[PDB]
């Protein structure tokens, strides 16, 4: 019995989805060829690890990665659990590598999946907003999000999924001054800082 | 890299020799080593007219390794 | 002045800022027929 | 390309015959648009290059 | 079954003519 | 004598340069040979091969 | 025909980049050793695939004769970068293992 | 670009008799 | 100046002329046009719109032109009557038609005459074709070096006649402060106007106007009422886009085709026949309105149309060739 | 797709039709994947421009 | 009516081949 | 050196086979000028005017 | 090899009798035939069996460039290998010149 510490079986496999990815006008047709293989529910969460990374790769965001994971995503409720894991996996351990560049191609890749439902919103609750807990490149992923998250919607449109999506840590309400003296500075920085017109009343009460 | 981030990030916004010997202030003309002149420096150009020469040979000869087989045909 | 749609390539006003240096600094570039027009005439031999 | 040169040479023979197709009237309103655009962007003259001309 | 899709018939084509349903595209 | 037949004969070696100028073929460098030898470029032919260390 | 009529890649610098396109086929191919499977590399008696250069006829077109040439031979194409070709790529080109087709051999060779 | 350095590089290892002697003595 | 030899090169469907000239005269033609370009460009002769210009790439063009249609004022807003149209003519032998007599006279105003009788002169040359030659004797010769100069004067010439000085002055700013491709100084100065945007690019044309149902009705009042058509049959010699299906190209309604035929009427009575020829055949006209959601147009090599976002009725996620339109002011997207 | 429909609705694609015949399972990539789409440059030189302009 | 006001210009068969309608129509289009 | 691309380094190689002739025979080795004389004769259609000159030296010394 | 840090962080955990596979080439074997990355591999070793922590240097001296998770040796471009199989190259000879004392300009190109 053979403990394999070379990843030949599984580069292997980064190629035959990149092959299928590289070749393939559009992103419907690339997405016929990934259903037509019948990957099966072990690899799918890590097929999607090879579509993100093979996006990061391009040098500029595209609609191609977009729509090939939304016709994925409403194919079948396996695909649904394969997206919504793979967020938790960037936003958590995978953010640390990337350059300040592939934070903008994540950004955007992540705002068209959600400001379309696909993801849905719900998922983006793991985003918490703290000087202790942050990455910095955390925050950068955040404000590539927003800054497409916001233009798509029009930020009125956005107040109203917002206020929908019950985000605690993210819009902390309920005390923690400095967190709140947080929230509220970062998204002045942002750009948008009507998210906070809410927020700014209750830290002068607190005040 | 680290400029970049901690340029691209919204927290930043809140907010000399190498032997520690006097350094000049005003921006100095460009060097082949990089080096910086003495806090003592008039400030004018005094050269023979070389070290922009040699950038010219520089950029001349880093130049045609590219124009070599960017430029071949069959 | 509002402009209609956005910017893409450079800002205008910033080609002229460029395409002004070209003057300036142009002058005492010495081009290449400006070169070969001085060498003809045996004075940069001595 | 026989034929289209005929048919060039067939064109500029019969505007010698008939003339040209402007009229005079057309000629001197058309003149007056530009005199009068020229005028208002007060356009300098593109000059003949000179002896010593820098470029 | 040709059911208004693909080709008159491949000859004039380049290709093998070979149709097939896109998973895709679906719902 | 056949390790040494093959990287001799004027004949071979007439057929080795005359495809080279057959397909107008020129290999950069010419340090190689000042790169490992002779039977070391044995070991690359196909058949399956096997090294062993006992050292350790 | 300059079929780039829309850039200057002087002023516009050079707008696209294909350099991965040629990694990538070289891998949708099967790599480089299965590529030279089909080929006489072996045949030359070279060691590594890694430096080899091929003839670039752009050199020395300029000065074979000047008034000389008779028509065919200032017109007409030369056969001898096909014959690279077909040399390079001989034993696909020529394979036993073909569907319809007849053995001869040359005349003073072992050649099928 | 040439797919291989080995072409562009123009020579791979050329020995430097003086950086060795001074790095050995 | 001596003879200039014609080939034909052929592209299968046109066969399409080809000038040489002689090289001592190539010179003094590189020159002259080089220099020319340079003082023309320096001096600020040709206004904005006339644009095969040296800082945007076509697609570049193709991008900023639909951009530019969006974001200027109210145009997706069909609330009450309004509506807008886009032409796209070629004008037609505007190289062929030229005149030297007239030529020779608007280069007097612009350049000096020593170089403006050079222009004029070496247009005359007798073109050999093998057996064949002629003296050209009426209209431009592409094949010269400056003729590009040559082309775009005309060609403005052309494009005061179609704007008018007033609008002209509007759109190219004011001499001290030349505006952009797309800017103006405040919105009063485009909504004064009905033609919002023009371009020029070589000889096409293109207009956007906007129209409300008063001034919309005055002009298809009076185009139906020197060309009065009781049988409804405007939409027969009314062409548009074929490579856009039916449902999404432009609707024919009496209304909206009677508004393209009356556009198209007055600015071809605009320019007279003898400068250039302005045919309906080579014309496409395209409405927004009440009930026609979709914007055709063909600039370059492209066909974009436009459906503004408000007019959808659902928006799905969208495949790669599709651009998004924003409004630079929110950065939505509208379109 | 349905050629007798695209002639009115844009029905999409319901159904792809093969190009080129490859052998089995292996695929060449094509172009139109190595190269970026007018958009994505546009809104690259937006951002590029901007920032140089800043930097300066 | 201030915009349309403001312009400068506001408002049989031959027996032959070459000399025809027919073909110089042909000339029209083919030779662009 | 023959086999090297750069034609200067195929002019310097048989520029250098000129030169041992007259001492390749003193040592007797009329096995060793046969393998030069055919290789300088393989070479003999080359295109480069400098190299393909220096070649035919070769072959005659 | 069991101066590398994989290697050796297998072969001391370990706590049964057992077959391990590594691929020694990491992913070279994509731009190198199997002859070439023979020979950087054994360079590779005999700068490591003699120097050992001096070789070591050499390989790790950036950090930037890093070692996968898949690999042993960092990965690096093609040109970086060019100047590392330089400077492993050099090791060899000036560890030569220290051991038998011979100022390494006194040695004929074969003897390198």
């Amino acid at each position: 019995q053979i403990y394999d510490m070379t990843s030949t079986n599984d580069v292997e496999f980064k190629k035959k989805i990149y092959l299928v990815l590289k070749s393939s006008l559009s992103g419907d047709e690339a997405a016929h060829k990934l259903l037509k293989l019948k990957i099966a529910n072990n690899l799918k969460k890590s097929v999607v690890d090879i579509i993100i990374k093979s996006s990061l790769q391009e040098s500029t965001f595209s609609k191609f990665y977009s729509i090939l994971s939304e016709r994925m995503i409403t194919f079948h409720r396996s695909w649904q659990t394969a997206y919504n894991e793979t967020f938790e996996q960037n936003y958590t351990q995978d953010i640390e590598d990337y350059e300040t560049d592939q934070l903008r191609i994540l950004g955007k890749f992540w705002g068209h999946l959600i400001s379309y439902e696909f993801l849905p919103m719900d998922c983006l609750k793991i985003i918490k907003l703290t000087e202790e807990e942050s990455c910095p490149q955390g925050r950068i992923f955040i404000k590539f999000l927003f800054q497409e998250l916001v233009n798509e919607l029009g930020l009125d449109e956005l107040q109203l999924r917002l206020n929908s999506s019950k985000l605690d840590g993210m819009f902390p309400l309920e005390g923690d001054a400095e967190h709140i003296r947080y929230s509220i500075n970062f998204f002045t920085a942002i750009g948008l800082g009507l998210l906070t017109e809410d927020m700014r009343s209750r830290l002068t009460i607190i005040q | 890299t680290a400029s970049s981030l901690t340029i691209e990030d919204p927290a930043i916004t809140f907010t000399t020799s190498l032997l520690g010997r006097k350094l000049y202030d005003k921006p100095a003309p460009e060097n082949r080593f990089a080096i910086m002149p003495g806090s003592r420096w008039d400030g004018v150009h005094r050269s023979n007219g070389f070290e922009e020469k040699w950038f010219a040979k520089q950029n001349e000869i880093n130049e045609k390794k590219v124009q070599s087989y960017t430029l071949q045909e069959d | 002045s509002h402009q209609l749609g956005g910017q893409y390539s450079i800002p205008q006003d910033l080609r002229e800022n460029l395409q002004k240096e070209a003057a300036r600094i142009g002058e005492n570039e010495k081009d290449v027929l400006q070169e070969k027009m001085e060498t003809r005439t045996v004075q940069n031999r001595e | 390309t026989r034929l289209w040169i005929k048919n060039e040479q067939e064109r500029q023979r019969q505007i010698q015959k008939n003339g040209p197709e402007i009229t005079p009237e057309e000629a001197t309103t058309i003149f007056s648009v530009m005199v009068e655009w020229l005028e208002s962007r007060s356009f300098s003259p593109i000059p003949f290059p000179p002896l010593t001309y820098k470029n | 079954s040709y059911n208004g899709i693909g080709l008159k018939s491949a000859k004039g084509s380049s290709t093998s003519g070979h149709v097939q349903r896109s998973l895709a595209s679906n719902n | 004598s056949m390790r040494t037949i093959m990287k001799a004969n004027p004949a071979l070696y007439v057929l080795r340069e005359r495809i080279r100028k057959g397909l107008q073929i020129y290999q950069s460098s010419v340090q190689e040979p000042f790169l490992n030898s002779s039977n070391y470029a044995e070991l690359f032919n196909n058949d399956i091969k096997l090294f062993v260390d006992d050292t350790n | 025909n300059s079929p780039f009529w829309w850039t200057n890649s002087h002023h516009d610098g050079k707008l696209w980049n294909l350099n991965a396109y040629r990694t990538d086929v070289i891998q949708a191919l099967g790599g480089i050793e299965t590529i030279l499977e089909h080929t006489l590399f072996k045949g030359t008696g070279f060691n590594s695939w890694e430096g080899l250069f091929w003839e670039k006829a752009s050199g020395f077109e300029d000065s074979m004769q000047f008034k000389k040439l008779t028509h065919a031979q200032r017109t007409g194409l030369s056969q001898i970068p096909n014959r690279r070709f077909t040399l390079w790529w001989s034993p696909t080109i020529n394979r036993a293992n073909v569907y319809v087709g007849f053995l001869v051999q040359l005349d003073l060779t072992g050649i099928f | 670009n040439p797919l291989f350095v080995q072409q562009d590089i123009e020579s791979i290892y050329k020995t430097n008799y003086e950086k060795l002697d001074e790095a050995v003595n | 100046f001596k003879p200039v030899d014609i080939t034909m090169m052929e592209n299968y469907q046109n066969i399409s002329p080809v000038y040489s000239v002689d090289p001592l005269e190539k010179i003094t033609d590189a020159y002259l046009d080089q220099y020319l370009w340079y003082e023309a460009d320096q001096r600020k002769l040709f206004p904005n719109w006339i644009k095969p210009s040296d800082s945007e790439i076509p697609p570049l063009l193709v991008y900023k032109w639909t951009q530019g249609i969006n974001n200027l004022s109210e145009i997706w807003d069909v609330s009450r009557g309004q509506s807008a149209v886009l032409l796209e003519t070629t004008l037609g032998e505007m190289a062929e038609k030229i005149d030297f007599t007239l030529l020779n006279r608007l280069l007097r105003l612009i350049v000096d005459p020593n170089i403006a009788d050079y222009i004029t002169a070496k247009n005359n040359v007798v073109i050999n074709f093998k057996d064949m030659s002629h003296v050209n004797k009426y209209g431009l010769i592409r094949g010269l070096k400056f003729a590009s100069f040559i082309f775009q004067y005309y060609g403005l010439v052309i494009d005061l006649l179609l704007l008018g000085q007033e609008r002209a002055t509007d759109l190219a700013g004011p001499a001290n402060n030349p505006n952009e491709f797309m800017q103006f100084k405040s919105k009063e100065v485009e909504k004064a106007h009905p033609i919002r945007l023009y371009t020029r690019y070589l000889d096409r044309i293109y207009m956007l106007f906007h129209f409300e149902e008063d001034e919309g009705e005055e002009l298809t009042d009076e185009y139906l009422a020197e060309n009065p058509d009781p049988n409804f049959e405007n939409s027969i010699g009314y062409n548009n886009r074929k490579c856009w299906p039916k449902d999404s190209r432009m609707r024919l309604i009496r209304q909206d085709v009677n508004l393209g035929r009356a556009v198209f009427w007055e600015i071809q009575s605009r320019v007279p026949t003898s400068l250039t020829s302005i045919k309906w055949e080579n014309a496409f006209v395209s409405v927004y309105s009440k009930n026609n959601p979709n914007l055709l147009f063909s600039m370059c090599g492209f066909e974009v149309r436009i459906l503004p976002r408000q007019r959808m009725e659902e928006v799905v996620s969208n495949d790669e060739g599709v651009w998004d339109l924003v409004d630079e002011r929110t950065k939505q997207r509208t379109a | 797709s349905d050629l007798s429909w695209s002639k009115q609705t844009d029905t999409g694609i319901t159904h792809f039709r093969a190009g080129m015949t490859h052998e089995d399972e292996k695929l060449i990539p094509t172009i139109f994947r190595y190269i970026t789409t007018w958009e994505n440059e546009f809104l690259d030189s937006q951002r590029v421009w901007a920032e140089y302009a800043t930097k300066r | 009516r201030s915009w349309r006001k403001g312009t400068a210009f506001g408002r049989g068969y031959i027996n032959d081949m070459t000399k025809s309608e027919y073909h110089q129509e042909f000339l029209h289009k083919h030779v662009r | 050196h023959l086999k090297h691309k750069t034609p200067l380094v195929r002019q310097h190689a048989a520029d250098l086979c000129a030169i041992l002739i007259p001492v390749i025979k003193n040592c007797h080795e009329f096995e060793m000028l046969n393998k030069l004389n055919i290789i300088l004769y393989e070479s003999l259609g080359e295109v480069y005017p400098e190299v393909l000159g220096s070649i035919i030296n070769a072959m005659y010394c | 090899a069991m101066s590398i840090d994989k290697l050796s962080d297998v072969v001391m955990k370990a706590t049964e009798p057992q077959m391990v596979l590594f691929n020694i080439y990491d992913d070279w074997l994509d731009r190198i035939s199997s002859y070439t990355a023979f020979s950087r591999l054994t360079l590779l070793l005999r700068a490591l069996k003699t120097n050992e922590e001096s070789a070591k240097m050499i390989l790790l001296s950036d950090p930037t460039i890093t070692i996968k998770s898949y690999h042993l040796w960092p990965s690096f471009t093609d040109e970086q290998w060019i100047t590392i199989e330089s400077q492993m190259r050099d090791l060899i000879l000036t560890e030569y010149g220290r051991k038998y004392n011979v100022n390494i300009s006194a040695l004929t190109q074969t003897e390198i």
